[PDB]
């Protein structure tokens, strides 16, 4: 319902169920971004990159993988983080520092990069806009319901999705 | 654990947008606990492309709040294997920071969480938990008041006892706490503790 | 509550006795958690009538320790509806205060407590918990090492995997954590989380 | 096993099971006492008195009631606290400030004072010494085993009992 917001979602096999576990949300247009993150001392590579990318206040999208947090994955996990963030950026043709990357689920487990690399090659801007309903679904881990809210403000459309019902007491900055 | 992304087409001044976003996250996503396990991956983003024109910032913070608070309650109602939401309304603190401190400790008390799971208006455990805030020496146990629903149970007819029992049998339970110090106020959110939570996280 | 009373007939200098008593309570009864619910009634006393004559204070602090630490383990092995004791050996902190801070957070993590209840060497949850110590910015997740028993599992053959599984199947589980900062060291005690604890405290 | 340490224990009905729930431990001799207590803001009357009584470093015994913490019992609970502490003192003939009082169990529940008063009238120094085994037992609430440790140091006997396995993360001073 928000103008210039598309939603990509697709199975990459972060878990063997064929369910949507790989998501990208993007504004077809440049956007001001606000963001706050965990401050864990074990904060994974994804958090670090996101922080950078929101420095200038400019970002347009975010790629979100579920059923793997890519945390405590060492250097290999950092590279996989940069790789996947940059890849998604190039595919939709955007500056690196305008693509955020979020990653939830198992810790200390490497990505399925052969399968993620393969799906990266077919990544295209989706025709038509919307699809928050199925991003809400493709980000879930231990959730039992999808989480999505819609509100209209002075002619604009605001829509939010959320996930997480365990390992859960946020304290972000 | 926590990922939440907001999207709007309203046009918003970058600076003013960042402030209203922090202010809202502080009263919403930074004010909820299911199991105190702050994660390695918590992420909360707001994208605002201007394809809808300028909108009054003070009205968008209201909407952003109502929206954030709606997801928060969803989160806490869907806490792993929970079965009731808990809302700790703390007031009369010396300030808000303290009022939050007190709500968190109350809402993270395993005995409080289990009492609530058991449909028990166990104010003595609420009191205990309040007591754990041992560096807050302006918390006077004689000036503290505790309530379940609208009904005040501390300090300590049959109709009000039935009112409270019905309140705790429900799925959204409200713990009100007045500290009688200053004007500090803050509400946090969490859930009961159940064997489902243990069973899921044990398996 | 916690209540623990010690009695001895040794003769001990009042001042030196008070110091060795605090030092021992700090490493023993002030170093255990079952459910973080610090009570309204915790009490720890030592009576020393001189009906046995002067005893070397340095040797009595050793014995008082061994004695306190014996009861502490009893307490944590008999935590409400528990089934295994958990011991968090933190070393290499910048100091002891920190090393204890870390062990407490680890040993009070419901996800860690449930992982252990589930006989699961879930170091990623141990890591998470360590991570919650977010003001401790000298904690470097690249320098942190984590072990179950003697076996180190972080950073990450089949024989050592079986060693750890047997360790977690037992009733006394040891979580070793090195922070690689300075010499700070401290061990805390607690237990797994079970449906028995919830069932008892819910009923 | 420690010289000049007696143990009194007896049912006063802090719970309707006839079990020992009322205990006094005492040195037949003057003793130096060390003690640390909760710092809860809801710390019950018993804690307050104990603090006082250990001020001079001089105390000889402690009366311990189980299955009632006598916490949040208002003024009535404070009086009951002083009364029971003083009573035990007089009965064994000791200064008030040498008798400590500990109280574990239910909160916000008054004592059974008619039954406690009646048992106070029969309180006498016990013949023979020892009985830590049954004090360990008479202090239990939700414990499932009694907790008692014995250690010998340079000719002296040190013996400790403990209780508490829930509402439990001590932080005493």
């Amino acid at each position: 319902t928000p103008r210039g917001f598309v939603v990509h979602t697709a199975p990459v096999g972060l878990a063997d169920d064929g369910r949507d576990d790989f998501t990208v949300l993007a504004s077809t247009a440049p956007a001001t971004v606000s963001a706050v993150f965990t401050r864990s001392r074990f904060a994974g590579p994804s958090v670090v990159l996101c922080r950078e990318a929101v420095a200038d206040g400019q970002a347009r999208g975010v790629v979100v993988l579920a059923r793997n947090a890519n945390v405590a994955t060492g250097l290999e996990g950092e590279e996989n983080a940069r790789e996947v963030r940059e890849a998604v950026a190039r595919a939709l043709g955007l500056p690196e520092g305008e693509m955020l990357i979020a990653s939830t689920g198992v810790i200390g487990r490497q990505y399925p990069m052969e399968s993620i690399r393969e799906h990266l090659k077919t990544l295209e801007w989706p025709a038509g806009e919307g699809g928050f309903d199925r991003a809400a679904r493709a980000i879930m881990t231990t959730d039992t319901r999808p989480k999505e809210v819609r509100v209209s403000v002075g002619g604009a459309t605001l829509v939010g999705i959320a996930k997480g019902v365990g390992m859960l007491e946020p304290d972000m900055a | 654990a926590l990922l939440t992304f907001f999207a709007t087409d309203a046009r918003l001044d970058p600076a003013e947008q960042d402030r209203l976003f922090r202010r809202v996250m502080d009263r919403t996503f930074n004010a909820v606990s299911i199991d105190t396990d702050t994660s390695t991956s918590d992420t909360a983003v707001l994208f605002a492309n201007g394809l809808a024109g300028e909108v009054d910032a003070g009205e968008f913070e209201e909407a952003l709040h109502t929206a954030a608070l709606a997801l928060v309650k969803d989160i806490a109602s869907d806490g792993e294997g929970a079965a009731k939401l808990i809302e700790v309304q703390v007031t009369g603190a010396r300030d808000d920071a303290q009022a939050k401190r007190v709500g968190k400790t109350v809402v993270n008390s395993p005995l409080v969480k289990t009492a609530v799971h058991g449909c028990d208006p166990n104010w003595g455990r609420v009191a205990m938990a309040i007591g754990k805030c041992s560096d807050d020496t302006d918390i006077d146990q004689e000036r503290v008041t505790i309530r379940f629903g609208e009904v005040e149970v501390y300090p300590p007819d049959d109709a009000l006892r039935a009112a409270v029992a019905e309140h705790l049998r429900g799925d959204e339970v409200v713990i009100g706490i007045d500290l009688a110090i200053a004007d500090g106020a803050f509400t946090v959110y969490g859930c009961d503790l159940t064997e489902g939570y243990v069973r899921l996280n044990s398996e």
